[PDB]
């Protein structure tokens, strides 16, 4: 997803003037819409929300005794000592990645309809149906299955025979244990490790940026300002400097909706591409070469992230 | 007697996975389900 | 057989009953409506200039004032067409976008069947029929679902002579006093045989594994011709 | 024999090689002789 931007081109073209407004009126639905493509915009972010994270109708929950197989997920699985079900891993996802203006311009933005708890309350069902119960509660009823017996089936769906696990159990494990205690490590330590999801939060405050730094941008008038062409000039000549201005902002709304529509089809298919992942890596084992990481799919472990959704694949190399 | 409600939203119905070292769900019995999705072309 | 002609009738009324069933190409005659009724009423929209009428223009104005206020209306006409065709390219785009997903769906839903997990429907893809529909194509997707589940007692492999048994196709689960190996998407028991299962490694490294007696199909087959062997050397001392 | 299955003879295949393939059947039936061979020997004996 990226940040939901409803903008009333009422107020950021006429921000508090009724001459101004009757300017506008003159040019008619592209004030309209503006609104349209925005609010529709909105309505896909919590489609795209959806489509990637609410996959499943039930509230999974995992169970009080933690026998893996010697699988250690403690750094996946939720923490209830915090006030937010987010995991070790999680919080470095949230804790890297990081407005008043924007409100006061006419710029106003929307929540999503899945908070930040309930977006890792989904990632908290997948968790606890995947490795319970591995991809039977995607396709049908959750069928319970040893998480140790999952991964035999993992290891048969690559070429790799079932007795290569139970042979081998106690260096498999230690190897996902170390790789995940990595995956905490590398996370924690390079600052531009979630660069695909610090891009969408830079995209959307430059755009946000521009459109508010663009009310200030003369477009060829006597000012920016609307008050000060209306405190100096009267009814003919401050229409003149007013028509500068409204056919200015309203292409600099239309540069911004046009931006914005081209970056909604990227992160839709951005969602798109998460939702098949989703579906095929975490909710199944995919025999799609290279589709759910470098090496032989085994399974992968979802994690929020703010905006995005994070995929954590293990793969035999 | 009827009036709009406003409510915290459920994400779904609460499930507990009875999960163990030893046991394991298989079907008994399967549904052959006709499913319509609908594409613009 | 019963199950997909009931669920075809169900189909019939589900399509026939509700308003909404084909929104997802209702809208493209919304979106096509809203977007050339939009394209249509701003030429009404004046633009900035003395009337959206171009006769007004050219009845009212010379050569030298009428230029001006027609420019306002060839201005805000070519920005209504320019606005417009940038939205028929970003729709045309979601037009290719769903119509290349049909076109997989139809190649590897119709023309084939799909491994690809919730691609052709939610289950086990079986198979899918199209069905044609104004503007788009719907797919009608047969899917095995897995609905009566029953908790059994379950074990990674068997122990038999010092060997570990592991399954070839299934798992091993117990009816409470016996132990069977079944498919992993549908519950139908069969016998622990030595051709159901592959031997590797000893009884020691496989963390849970339980011992049970594993049948194997030539051990009556040779204890019979043992027999057979017997009765052989038996008659030859004979004559 | 159970490892692999049969097609053609050895001439069709390019690079094929010799090897012997074991039968898990053949010393459940070698038994057999040795079985009949030593009743044989001891019923020498009275």
């Amino acid at each position: 997803s990226m940040t939901k931007t409803s903008v009333d081109c009422t107020m950021y073209i006429c921000g508090d003037s009724t001459e101004c407004s009757n300017l506008l009126l003159q040019y008619g639905s592209f004030c309209t819409q503006l609104n349209r493509a925005l609010t529709g915009i909105a309505v896909e972010q919590d489609k795209n929300t959806q489509e990637v994270f609410a996959q499943v109708k039930q509230i999974y929950k995992t169970p009080p005794i933690k026998d893996f197989g010697g699988f250690n997920f403690s750094q996946i699985l939720p923490d209830p000592s915090k006030p937010s079900k987010r995991s070790f891993i999680e919080d470095l996802l949230f804790n890297k990645v990081t407005i008043c203006a924007q409100k006061f311009n006419g710029l106003t933005v929307l929540p999503p309809l899945l908070t930040d708890e309930m977006i890792a309350q989904y990632t908290s069902a997948l968790l606890a149906g995947t490795i319970t119960s591995g991809w039977t509660f995607g396709a049908g009823a959750a069928l319970q299955i040893p998480f140790a017996m999952q991964m035999a089936y993992r290891f048969n769906g690559i070429g790799v025979t079932q007795n290569v696990l139970y042979e081998n159990q106690k260096l498999i494990a230690n190897q996902f244990n170390s790789a995940i205690g990595k995956i905490q490590d590398s996370l924690s330590s390079t600052a531009s490790a979630l660069g695909k999801l610090q891009d969408v939060v830079n995209q959307n405050a430059q755009a946000l940026n521009t459109l508010v730094k663009q009310l200030s941008s003369n477009f060829g008038a006597i000012s920016s300002v609307l008050n000060d062409i209306l405190s100096r000039l009267d009814p003919p000549e401050a229409e003149v400097q007013i028509d500068r201005l409204i056919t200015g902002r309203l292409q600099s709304l239309q540069t911004y909706v046009t931006q914005q529509l081209i970056r909604a089809a990227e992160i839709r298919a951005s969602a798109n591409l998460a939702a098949t992942k989703m579906s095929e890596c975490v909710l199944g084992q995919s025999k799609r070469v290279d589709f759910c990481g470098k090496g032989y799919h085994l399974m992968s472990f979802p994690q929020s992230a703010p905006h995005g959704v994070v995929f954590l694949h293990v793969t035999y190399v | 007697s009827q009036s709009i409600i406003a409510y915290t939203m459920s994400l779904g119905v609460e499930n507990s996975v009875a999960y163990s070292n030893n046991s394991i769900a298989i079907p008994t019995n399967f549904t052959i389900s006709v499913t319509t999705e609908i594409l613009p072309v | 057989a019963n199950q997909f002609n009931s669920a075809i009738g169900k189909i019939q009324d589900s399509l026939s009953s509700t308003a909404s069933a084909l929104g997802k190409l209702q809208d493209v005659v919304n979106q096509n409506a809203q977007a050339l009724n939009t394209l249509v009423k701003q030429l009404s929209s004046n633009f900035g200039a003395i009337s959206s009428v171009l006769n007004d223009i050219l009845s009212r104005l010379d050569p030298p004032e009428a230029e001006v206020q027609i420019d306002r209306l060839i201005t805000g006409r070519l920005q209504s067409l320019q606005t417009y065709v940038t939205q028929q390219l970003i729709r045309a785009a979601e037009i290719r976008a769903s119509a290349n997903l049909a076109a997989t769906k139809m190649s590897e839903c119709v023309l084939g069947q799909s491994k690809r997990v919730d691609f052709c429907g939610k289950g086990y893809h079986l198979m899918s029929f199209p069905q044609s529909a104004p503007h788009g194509v719907v797919f009608l997707h047969v899917t095995y679902v897995p609905a009566q589940e029953k908790n059994f007692t379950t074990a990674p492999a068997i122990c038999h002579d010092g060997k570990a048994h592991f399954p070839r196709e299934g798992v091993f689960v117990s009816n409470g006093t016996h132990w069977f190996v079944t498919q992993r998407n549908f519950y139908e028991p069969q016998i622990i045989t030595t051709d159901n299962t592959f031997v590797s490694g000893n009884c020691d490294v496989v963390i849970g594994i339980v011992n049970n007696t594993v049948y194997d199909p030539l051990q009556p087959e040779l204890d019979s011709f043992k027999e057979e062997l017997d009765k052989y050397f038996k008659n030859h001392t004979s004559p």
